[PDB]
Parts: structure tokens; C-alpha cells; sequence
């Protein structure tokens, strides 16, 4: 995902998703107090100037929702960019511009990423490397890093 | 000049006692030694404005309901009920209580979108009672500073689109076609919808009390027609003395024939071509069903208009052929791809597909629900900016389906373990409850089957918890959706069956409409296998 | 500039402290003729001089004293 | 609006084509809509003489009126209504006035639990529950099983909010929806139902009872379940009014829970 | 009301005040500025000329405060 | 009350008749809606004695509590 982000010269960006539990934790929630915050993706583009760069998603594999509903339809909404032209919100009410972002996920189990979120996605299986291989890097980079 | 010639447009240019004082009064406060006080310089300016505002200048009227009927025959195709209110609007001004236009009776406002050429009607009215016809804009507009004008204490007093309305045309009735009135707001100096609260009513429209006009103008004999845009945005004192004038919309068969007929002329003459621009019927209904689906029919105005202006642009190159024979090959040359694929690919077999028929305040539309009833645990999420109409549609159809499970080899328990992420694309629909509830009930049923949707079908009607689909009004605007879909497949409910007979028959021939009632007998509709 | 167009501009406010003032204090002396038809309490009597002291503004023609013009009718 | 509007003694309307108007129109319980109505009467008929003065006095009545306005666009006289094997009539009162707010219920198979659709007092809600409780002593005379808050669920929906009146009027409305719902059996018709029930399962006397009457004639209902001390209230009511209004005089819910299920066959 | 004031010859000038979220909507303001109206009442009450016409009051129940200033 | 009711020697009322207007038609503790009983009961009276000055006392006891007044809540 480093070498795309290079390729489309688009801020890359680091986003995961484990642990989140409630569909306003994605959303934002009302301007009940002082200093409220909008929502999880339209705060996406607070460390970005621009609204398209590459912001990397991780770990859907941790997702349930012991909240009623699921977030898996407002990452179903970040399965189809111009479906987050129409994001439902809290503190901002914005539809956004925010169909320009370049996407790109992980999560390291594939079993357990929800059935809402287990279609139109293409296995990039990635392990590690071995002892030559590591043994190679390490005097390649790494000793030098 | 306009010192000796606005010195005798007073008092020969005949102009009415509430203008005529004011008229003299800048004849005194102006020619003093060519006075150069600021307010003289914008009142030289004033003056000028207060001449050549048409007055003893009226053209013959007619107080018969014979003659009000015919000439908005020549004006339009067909009035279903605007023709009833023109003429109650002659035959009884000439039997009401005061006999004159002297607002007593609702203006002829044209109520809702500017969706008709508004000039073109107040051409034929200025045909009508031998009068002249104006078009303003008050869009931009929500200020007294550009309703009426500025104080008269020092320069810089523009007057608004109402002076401006009653300069640039010629009769004491005219035909002012005041535009862009719905986007109206009270942002400074008090309240400007006031100001044509001043326009409207019959006590301040002849003591009209403007800024830029200090003596009360006389808007005594002044017709006046007005095309405001939207109808929730209009002021209270705007909606004092209100009758309504409805706008309807229009098939593709129907759009078609007007885009011959009604429409085609304007958008020619303004090009300046009349007769050299061919547009077939196949080149016709290939922009109509590709570029337009919306009931304005000045929205359908431009789609003609770029063509016009195109044809323009290769005539001045010169003329080589006296007609361009536009076939299928030069018709996506122009704007490249269309803005509408062709039909019955949105009705593609599809199991998340909802075709349907949806509400929207512009029109009749027809919305792709997207439905994903993944088995989860049973849990009801729900995205896309959606209200509480959305929820409350959505689990009286859920529930309706909790009533209606077995007849399709469903399992005995999906709310419990079938997580529906159902997202409307849009936000909410205003349309009651559910827009129509049984087409996101046959696109869950879709989703629940596992199984494709149907052909040429946009079904509409909401759902009850009865397991019924109660009668919905605004069955016009959803029938014309489905038309302009191509799509001639149409369910309603039994008393939406007897709005058929209440329908005019000239939108209802391109469709077939079947006879449901309850929301189990749409669902059967949508799907291309029967299980 | 400002001199100048405040000289043409002092000539409007002569014509107002003679001829618009007077107007204006007219449709003030028919309101105060209405105050003597129906009979104002005094203290209201009282309260149309002090926005009349309000008003009365030989000086300008302001927006205080239209809106006093208003309040005093 | 014959002096007013141009139409000086040119048309006669009956009452009975004045009826049609309000009954399939404009059901308000006041007469602005309605004089909306009279006055759209009176445009639409105003536009016919004067094309040829075929009669100096146009009789209009049930049989010419749709063609200058149409057809039932609402049921007249609502004391017929849709066939109640789930439901009943609404009889509500709002700040316009007469509701038929027809209780939508959908009496489930689930775990018994409750599911509540539309602007909706939890109140309205716990008297909904009262009512069950009412029938949870009434399962198997009422042709039920026994077993229905452990395994039959509950959703409801009442138009818009459920009574506009905080407490509910439409207490026993719901309360009949849900018995219908319950029994798939038709709640009979004319009957329009206002009042609640207690946790002892009576219809206790309501308050805003002339409302409900109100609403009952305006719909063209004329069979009202009411409680006894409304019965005592409702003498102190001008009679003109309680023309056209069979009242049942209950305290209790039964009362009405043994009325409109007759055809539980 | 119009019946009342044809009673007790008086007059009959109605008067709505609905909708208002001002106290200085239903009162008036301060002379020291423009953009200063004064209440639908006080202008209300300009037309007539007798201190007792049936003035009539719309709809207490449909107003709220939203502004400084209680408008009831 | 029948003095500030203006309602002088007009109407006879006794305990009894207060009893059962207490006793049935408001069960406010303290003098709230008791006042507003007794100016309804004077309220009653006063318009009874605006169609006559017929007797010197207006009998209202316990048994006519519901013909000066509507039903016992």
C-alpha cells in the first residue's frame, strides 16, 4: 500500500479498525458539550488537507458491534466512496466530498471480517520472509536503518 | 436634455394621483439651478423611474368568461384545472363586490416550480388583453435595498426588480413576470417580504411605501402574475392572498410531443433558425428518455436549447446543407456519453436492487435501495444520512415479513440472525412513513429469496403492519417516474385504482397498472424466479 | 471630496432643516392632533415629547428619527 | 359564500352534496378546510354560468359533483372502515381536532417482547402492556393460547404521536388493534374506541370526552365505547351534538373486549 | 369576535402574533437603532381608534420561546 | 366571595352545600381550587340573579348541587 500511495502521489495516511463497537463511534455524537467532535471520517480529513489521499483501513477482523446494527454498513459506505457522499453524522451534518480518497484495508484473519464486510475484496496474503531472507534485509536496511 | 424632457414627461405623460404628486414633487425639488445635492442626483435618477413607469397606457380588457376561455386555448396545449381558475378570475372580477382589479381576489401567482416557460405565457396574456408583458429575476434578491430601494438621505438608491418591472414595460395592467420570489429572506432593516407584502396587498400596493419611491406608488391596476420557485421558502406576508395554480409534469410519449409542439419554436427562435433545426421523433425521444426525467419542462428547455445554440454555431460556419439530417451517429458526439443509460439496465435482474417508485420534492423518481440482508446476528444497521421515516418503514416491512415468512421456503427465524444493512442512497423520503414501503419490500424479499428482480416494473405504496398497502396520494408524479423509466408496470392500491379514474387519461396510456392491495402481492412482482 | 459632497449634502439637510423637517414635524403634528382627539395619559403625552426630544432632529434626517416617527405612530 | 363569491343565488348545492365534500374532502373537525372546501364549491360552480346562462339556479348534488370535484377521495361516513381483522378505528383527538388514528399493531410470533414504531409514549406503551396484562387474564375465552408474552412478540405504530392528549385517549384503540392483531379477527364496524384501561383493566373516565364525540361524528362514526362516568359527563353535553352517536356505557375493558370480537369464527 | 364587537359596538381588529421566537417580536425595541420594529399588537392596535375594539388573540398554545426574551 | 363576588344578600349557601362541592368536585388540600368552586358557585349565582332579583336569598343547598353546577367529578 506504500508503493500505491507513491504512485497516486496522495498523502498516505494510517487508519485501523479494531475495537469499535458502536455505529456513533463511527458517526459523531450531539453538540451536547463544549469542544465536540464530528464523526471518525469526515475527522479522516482533519489530517489531511485534501480530500483525496490514501488513508490505509486495518484490522475489520476485530469488528463486532455489541451496539444494535452494525458500522459494517458505514464501512459498507467506505466500500463505495460516493456512498460516503451521504454520511450520516452527529456533530457536523455533512454530506461530503469525500468521494476522492483512494482506499486500500488490512486485516491479518480473513475468517472472521464480518459476512457484511466478506464479498468484493481480493486475498493479498502476505506472511513473512525467512531466515536468508530477513538475514539479507537486515545488512540491506536495517543494520544500516 | 433629461432636464427639459423629464420636466414635461410630468404632467402631459399621463400617471395617477399617488405618482403625479410625487412626479411634481421631484419637478420642485429637482430644477433648482440644477441642483447638485446628492439626493438630487438620485432623485434625477428617481424621476427617471417615475416617468416612464407606464400609466394611462391600459389596452382593452375583457370582463367575459368566453373570451378569458379561448385565448388560453391559443396560449397552451391543455388547462385541466388552470383554465377553471383564469376563468373564475375574469367571470366573477366582473361580479365580486368591487368590479375592478383592485385586489380583492388572489393574483393569478403561479405556484410551484418554474418548471413552464413563464414568458411565453405572459406573451399570450399580453396577447390577451392587448397588453405588454415583462420579465425580472429577483433572484439575489433579499433586501429592500434590491426589493424596493435605499433611504432617501443620501447617493447610492438602486431600486429593486419592482421599478425596475414597471419601467421596462408599457401598459397600466402589465404583465410582470416576477421571478425568483420563493428564495426570499428578512436580513437587514427589518422585514423586505413586507416589501412585496406592499407589492400584494390591496391597502399598500396603492400606498406603497418604498424606500426609493418616498410618495406612495399606485400598484392600483397592475396585474400582477408571479413565479416564485419553491413553496415551503415563501413569506407569510407573501402568502397572504394566495390562490393556488398547480403544475403538472409529463410522460416520455408526452415530453416528446411537447418537445415538437410547445417547446421547440422557443429554443429556435432564440437560436434564430425556425424550420432549419431537424429533430426527429427517434432524435427526440433520444434525448428525452437519455437526457431528462424530471415533471419541469423548462428544465427540458436547455436540453433543446444546447442544441439550438449548437446549430447556431455550425451555421455560422456556414450554410452547406439546408437540413442536417441527425441521425444516430452525431447524437453522441454531442455531450459524449448521455446522462441516462438506456432502459432496464438499473432493471437489471438484481437480489439488492429496489426498482421502484420513490418520492422526491421535485417529482416522482425511482431509487436503487441498496439491500444487504447478510446473515449476521439479526442486527439492523443502517447508513446513509437516514431519518426515523426510514426506520419506521423499514421494520413495519421487516415485520410484515415476520408476519410473511413461509410461503417462499424463508427460514422460521431471520430477524435474529439476518443483520440487514439496507442503505438508502439518499437520506430520507418526506413522503409518509415509508416512500414506498413495498419497494424496499420487494427488494428485502429479493434479499431474503436470494433471488433476481423482475422487468419493466417500478412498483409504489406504503406498508402497513396489517400486512396491507394503504392508498397514497401524489400517484401522478410516480406513474410519470416509471414512464420516463421506460418502465409501463405499475402496481397502486384499490382507492390509488379508483385515482386511475381521477387521473387524466392522456399520461395513463403508455402504462399497464395491476390491481393490488396488500403488501404480499407485490412481492410475487420483483422477482424472476416465482420462489 | 468629502467637503464638497457634504456642502451639496448640507444643502439636502438645509432643505431638511426647512422643508422635510417641517414635513416630517407634520406627520407628528397630526399624530399629536390624534393624541388630543382620543386623550393620551400625560405621562404617554409626556413619553411622546421625550422620543419628540428624540425626535425633532433639525440636524439629520436619521434612522433614529424614522423609527421615532414610527414609535410615535 | 353565495353573497361573497360572485355566485349570488346561482347554484343550489344540497346538503347532501355538501356532506359528500366534508365526508370524501376535508374531514376537519372546524369548517377552515372546509370553508376552503365551500369556497373551491363555490369557484368550481361559479365558473359555469356565465358561459351561457343555462339555469339562473344550478342544482348541484351527490350526482354532478364528480365532475366538478370527484370521487371518495376519503371513505365517506367512516363508520365503515377497513374490514378490522387486525385493527380498529382511530379516535383521537389533535390540536386540529378529529383523528381517526388507526392503530397499526403487528402481533408477531417472537419472544413476546415489545417493538414500538412512530412518536410514542412508553406510557402509551406500558398501558399497551396493561391491556395485555387485561388479556394475559383473558387468553382462552378470547380465543387465544395461553402462552402469548413469552412467545408471541409485540410491534406497534401509532400515527405520528400517540395521543396528543398526554395520556392516552387512544388507549383502548391500541388496545383493540392489539386484540385484533392478537385474534386475526374482525373488530367490528361504527365502533371507534377513546378511553384507556387501568391495571385493574377498567376504562376509567378519560377527560376531553366531548373531543372523542367530536371525533366520532365528524368521521360519521356513530358507535363509541365510553366509560360510565362519561356517561354521567355526557348529559352535561348539548344533545345536537349526540345526534348520530350509539354510545356504549362501559367501566370495564372486557366490556368492550366481548363487543367488537364477535366474529371470532 | 367580529359578533361581540357588532354587539357592543365596538371593533374588530383580529390580530395573529403566531410563530413569534422575540419578545421583541410581541414588544417592541429600542429607538437608539434601525432595524427596530415594533410589536404585531402595537401595530395592530395603530388601526383602530377607540380603546375598546374586540381585539382578538391567535393561538397561545403554538408559540415558544427560541430568542433572550420570553415572548409570552 | 359574595362580596368580592360583588353578590350582596342575594344567594344562601350553607356547609352542606360547600360539602358536597368539596366532597365532589375538587380534592385540593389547601385553598386553591376551593376558590375556584366557590367563584364558579358565585359565578352561577350572579348570573341566576342577573335574569331577576326575584327572591331575597337564592336557595342553594346539598340537593341542588347539580343544578347550579355540572357533574360531580
Amino acid at each position: 500500500g506504500r508503493s500505491i500511495a507513491r504512485s497516486m502521489n496522495r498523502k498516505f495516511h494510517r487508519i485501523s479498525l479494531g475495537g469499535v463497537r458502536d455505529e456513533a463511534e463511527i458517526r459523531g455524537h450531539r453538540r451536547t458539550y463544549i469542544g465536540a467532535m464530528p464523526g471518525k471520517l469526515i475527522h479522516a480529513m482533519k489530517q489531511v488537507g485534501v480530500i483525496n489521499p490514501v488513508i490505509l483501513l486495518d484490522e475489520i477482523d476485530k469488528m463486532s458491534s455489541d451496539w444494535r446494527g452494525d458500522p459494517a454498513s458505514a464501512m459498507l459506505e467506505v466500500l463505495d466512496p460516493e456512498q460516503n457522499n451521504t454520511f450520516t453524522d452527529h456533530y457536523l451534518d455533512v454530506p461530503y466530498d469525500l468521494s476522492k480518497v483512494f482506499f486500500i484495508t488490512t486485516a491479518n484473519t480473513l475468517q472472521t471480517i464480518p459476512r457484511p464486510l466478506l464479498d468484493r475484496m481480493e486475498v493479498i496474503e502476505i506472511p513473512g520472509y525467512t531466515n536468508m531472507e530477513k538475514q539479507a534485509i537486515a545488512r540491506q536496511y536495517l543494520w544500516p536503518k | 436634455s433629461d432636464l427639459e424632457a423629464l420636466r414635461k414627461k410630468i404632467e402631459e405623460v399621463g400617471m395617477p394621483e399617488a405618482v403625479k404628486t410625487k412626479a411634481l414633487k421631484e419637478l420642485d425639488r429637482l430644477e433648482r439651478m440644477q441642483q447638485g445635492s446628492p439626493e438630487a442626483t438620485v432623485a434625477r435618477t428617481y424621476l427617471d423611474w417615475l416617468t416612464e413607469v407606464p400609466w394611462s397606457k391600459a389596452d382593452p380588457e375583457v370582463l367575459d368568461i368566453n373570451h378569458t376561455r379561448q385565448v388560453l386555448d391559443e396560449d397552451h396545449y391543455g388547462l385541466k384545472d388552470v383554465k377553471e381558475r383564469i376563468l373564475e378570475y375574469l367571470a366573477v372580477r366582473q361580479l365580486t363586490q368591487g368590479l375592478d382589479v383592485r385586489n380583492k381576489a388572489p393574483i393569478l401567482v403561479l405556484v410551484g416550480p418554474p418548471g413552464v416557460g413563464k414568458t411565453s405565457l405572459g406573451r399570450s396574456i399580453a396577447r390577451s388583453m392587448n397588453r405588454k408583458f415583462h420579465r425580472i429575476s429577483l433572484g439575489g434578491v433579499r433586501d429592500e435595498a434590491e426589493i424596493r430601494g435605499h433611504r432617501r438621505t443620501y447617493i447610492g438608491a438602486m431600486p429593486g426588480k419592482l421599478i425596475h418591472a414597471m419601467k421596462q414595460v408599457g401598459v397600466i395592467n402589465p404583465v410582470i413576470l416576477l421571478d425568483e420570489i420563493d428564495k426570499m429572506s428578512s436580513d437587514w432593516r427589518g422585514d423586505p417580504a413586507s416589501a412585496m407584502l406592499e407589492v400584494l396587498d390591496p391597502e399598500q400596493n396603492n400606498t406603497f411605501t418604498d424606500h426609493y419611491l418616498d410618495v406612495p406608488y399606485d400598484l392600483s391596476k397592475v396585474f400582477f402574475i408571479t413565479t416564485a420557485n419553491t413553496l415551503q421558502t415563501i413569506p407569510r406576508p407573501l402568502l397572504d392572498r394566495m390562490e393556488v395554480i398547480e403544475i403538472p409534469g409529463y410522460t416520455n410519449m408526452e415530453k416528446q410531443a411537447i418537445a415538437r409542439q410547445y417547446l421547440w419554436p422557443k429554443q429556435v427562435r432564440e437560436s434564430g433558425m425556425e424550420g432549419r433545426i431537424e429533430v426527429t421523433d427517434a432524435a427526440i425521444l433520444r434525448v428525452i428518455s437519455e437526457y431528462t426525467r424530471e415533471a419541469g419542462v423548462r428544465g427540458l428547455e436547455r436540453e433543446l436549447g444546447k442544441i439550438a445554440r449548437k446549430g447556431a454555431k455550425f451555421w455560422l460556419e456556414g450554410a452547406w446543407e439546408g437540413l442536417r439530417t441527425i441521425d444516430a451517429s452525431d447524437i453522441p458526439t454531442y455531450l459524449g456519453i448521455p446522462r441516462y443509460r438506456p432502459d432496464k439496465a438499473e432493471t437489471e435482474p438484481q437480489v439488492g436492487t429496489a426498482q421502484g417508485l420513490a418520492w422526491t420534492p421535485v417529482g416522482g423518481t425511482l431509487l436503487t435501495i441498496k439491500v444487504a440482508a447478510v446473515p449476521g446476528s439479526g442486527k439492523l444497521s443502517l447508513t446513509g444520512q437516514l431519518g426515523e421515516v426510514m426506520k419506521e418503514s423499514a421494520q413495519a416491512a421487516l415485520t410484515y415479513l415476520r408476519a410473511h415468512t413461509q410461503d417462499y421456503g424463508l427460514p422460521e427465524d431471520f430477524y435474529n440472525k439476518v443483520d440487514l444493512h439496507v442503505h438508502v442512497p439518499d437520506g430520507a423520503t418526506p413522503k409518509d412513513g415509508p416512500s414506498a414501503g413495498i419497494t424496499m419490500a420487494t427488494a428485502i424479499a429479493s434479499a431474503l429469496s436470494r433471488r433476481p428482480a423482475r422487468m419493466d416494473i417500478a412498483m409504489t405504496g406504503e406498508v402497513s403492519l396489517r400486512g396491507k398497502v394503504m392508498p397514497i396520494g401524489g400517484v401522478k408524479e410516480k406513474l410519470l417516474a416509471a414512464h420516463q423509466a421506460g418502465i409501463h408496470k405499475i402496481v397502486l392500491p384499490k382507492d390509488n385504482e379508483a385515482q386511475l379514474e381521477e387521473l387524466p387519461k392522456e399520461v395513463l396510456e403508455g402504462l399497464e397498472i395491476k390491481l393490488v392491495e396488500d403488501v404480499g402481492e407485490v412481492l410475487e412482482y420483483l422477482l424472476l424466479p416465482e420462489p | 471630496t468629502n467637503q464638497r459632497e457634504s456642502y451639496l449634502r448640507e444643502q439636502m439637510k438645509a432643505i431638511q432643516k426647512e422643508l422635510g423637517g417641517e414635513d416630517g414635524l407634520s406627520d407628528l403634528e397630526a399624530l399629536r392632533k390624534k393624541i388630543e382627539e382620543v386623550g393620551m395619559p400625560e405621562a404617554v403625552k409626556t413619553k411622546a415629547l421625550k422620543e419628540l426630544d428624540r425626535l425633532e432632529r433639525m440636524q439629520q434626517g436619521s434612522p433614529e428619527a424614522t423609527v421615532a416617527r414610527t414609535y410615535l405612530d | 359564500q353565495v353573497r361573497e363569491s360572485g355566485m349570488e343565488g346561482r347554484i343550489e348545492v344540497t346538503d347532501a352534496a355538501i356532506l359528500r365534500v366534508i365526508s370524501e374532502y376535508t374531514r376537519e373537525a372546524g369548517v377552515r378546510g372546509l370553508e376552503r372546501e365551500l369556497g373551491k364549491i363555490a369557484r368550481k360552480g361559479a365558473k359555469f354560468w356565465l358561459e351561457g346562462a343555462w339555469e339562473g339556479l344550478r342544482t348541484i348534488d351527490a350526482s354532478d359533483i364528480p365532475t366538478y370535484l370527484g370521487i371518495p377521495r376519503y371513505r365517506p361516513d367512516k363508520a365503515e372502515t377497513e374490514p378490522q381483522v387486525g385493527t380498529a378505528q382511530g379516535l383521537a383527538w389533535t390540536p386540529v381536532g378529529g383523528t381517526l388514528l388507526t392503530i397499526e399493531v403487528a402481533a408477531v410470533p417472537g419472544s413476546g417482547k415489545l417493538s414500538l414504531t412512530g412518536q410514542l409514549g412508553e406510557v402509551m406503551k406500558e398501558s399497551a402492556q396493561a391491556a395485555l396484562t387485561y388479556l394475559r387474564a383473558h387468553t382462552q375465552d378470547y380465543g387465544l393460547p395461553e402462552d402469548f408474552y413469552n412467545k408471541v412478540d409485540l410491534h406497534v405504530h401509532v400515527p405520528d404521536g400517540a395521543t396528543p392528549k398526554d395520556g392516552p385517549s387512544a388507549g383502548i384503540t391500541m388496545a383493540t388493534a392489539i386484540a385484533s392483531a392478537l385474534s386475526r379477527r374482525p373488530a367490528r364496524m361504527d365502533i371507534a374506541m377513546t378511553g384507556e384501561v387501568s391495571l385493574r383493566g377498567k376504562v376509567m373516565p378519560i377527560g376531553g370526552v366531548k373531543e372523542k364525540l367530536l371525533a366520532a361524528h365528524q368521521a360519521g362514526i356513530h358507535k363509541i365505547v365510553l366509560p360510565k362516568d362519561n356517561e354521567a359527563q355526557l348529559e352535561e353535553l348539548p344533545k345536537e351534538v349526540l345526534e348520530g352517536l350509539e354510545i356504549k356505557l362501559v367501566e370495564d375493558v372486557g366490556e368492550v373486549l366481548e363487543y367488537l370480537l364477535l366474529p371470532e369464527p
